[PDB]
């Protein structure tokens, strides 16, 4: 009943660990679409600038 | 006194949560002693009264 627990522990702490790289890969990928908006001028702007 | 000495047991008659009152401890909260009693009580041969 404490190797039951310890197996508890060791998932929870396994599945933050996994939670904490989970949310850099979203965070990532986050960053990379907010940085492609910001490089975004708008199509009213570029069908006659182009 | 007619004798000096009993004849008395060793060690404690130890009693863990096995297998089958593991997954009642984890699920439930409610360990009973002796399962394995149980189940051949009311599931190997109900018919038979002790």
């Amino acid at each position: 009943v404490e190797y039951a627990e310890y197996v508890g522990a060791v998932k929870t702490v396994a599945s933050a660990l996994q939670f904490g790289v989970d949310a850099l890969e979203r965070g990532l990928i986050n960053t990379v679409l907010s940085v492609k908006l910001r490089h975004a001028p708008p199509m009213f702007i570029l069908q006659t600038l182009a | 006194e007619a004798d000096n000495q009993i004849m008395g047991p060793s060690s404690y008659a130890s009693f863990v949560v096995r297998g089958e009152n593991l997954v009642t401890a984890v699920s439930y909260g409610r360990v009973m002693r002796t399962f394995e009693h149980f189940m051949a009580r009311i599931v190997d041969s109900p018919e038979k009264a002790g």
